[PDB]
């Protein structure tokens, strides 16, 4: 070899890394975006069994009322 | 006159040893019957003469392609000091083999780091007095 080997080699390991840590970086964001939709989840969760409350009580009260 | 040489020679660093590799010759004077010779190239570190190495014998070409490699596992740092030999040879089956050409190439004009390739032209082989001594004393 020579030192045109041990360069190329050195670049393209450079190279390994950097494409490396974009994939790192990516990962570190798909983390994120999906934890925070958790949170959003959440408020929609706590909604949807407020909503879920309320219309039973209110079908329990209609059926009381036509009877 | 007797012809040119293509070599090739580079270092490698990851196994520390040095790569030289015997590319082909051309343009050889012929010594045999055909019109053409049987040669051979015998490669060796210039240094110390230890493990010399040899090529194939071609039959009847004044053009011979080698395409050969020989590996010296010798450090960077002696490397600087060492030279490397050359020389090609005319095979003959009856007789002592005749030296066609030689060629040294010295390790510190040599510059490793991109891979060298080239031809060079080749030179006789040298053949001084024996003794080298010498005595010293005054007349009156
Ligand atoms: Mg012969």
């Amino acid at each position: 070899m020579a030192l045109s080997e041990i360069e190329t080699r050195h670049s393209e390991i450079i190279k390994l890394e950097n494409s490396i840590r974009e994939l790192h970086d990516m990962f570190m964001d798909m983390a994120m975006l999906v934890e925070s939709q958790g949170e959003m989840i959440d408020r929609i969760e706590y909604n949807v069994e407020h909503a879920v409350d309320y219309v039973e009580r209110a079908v329990s009260d209609t059926k009381k009322a036509v009877k | 006159k007797l012809g040119k040489l293509q070599y090739s020679l580079d270092y490698d660093f990851q196994n520390n040893q040095l790569l030289v590799g015997i590319i082909q010759a051309a343009e050889l004077p012929a010594l045999d019957m055909g019109g053409t010779s049987d040669p051979y190239v015998k490669v060796f570190l210039l240094p110390d003469k230890k493990k010399k190495f040899e090529t194939k014998v071609h039959r009847k070409t004044l053009n011979p392609v080698f395409n050969e490699q020989f590996t010296f596992k010798v450090p960077y740092s002696e490397l600087g000091g060492k030279t490397l030999v050359m020389a090609v040879y005319d095979f003959d089956r009856f007789s002592k083999h005749d030296i066609i050409g030689e060629f040294k190439v010295p390790m510190n004009t040599v510059d490793f780091g991109h891979v060298t390739e080239e031809w060079r032209d080749l030179q006789s082989a040298e053949k001084e007095q024996e003794k080298l001594g010498d005595i010293c004393f005054s007349l009156r």
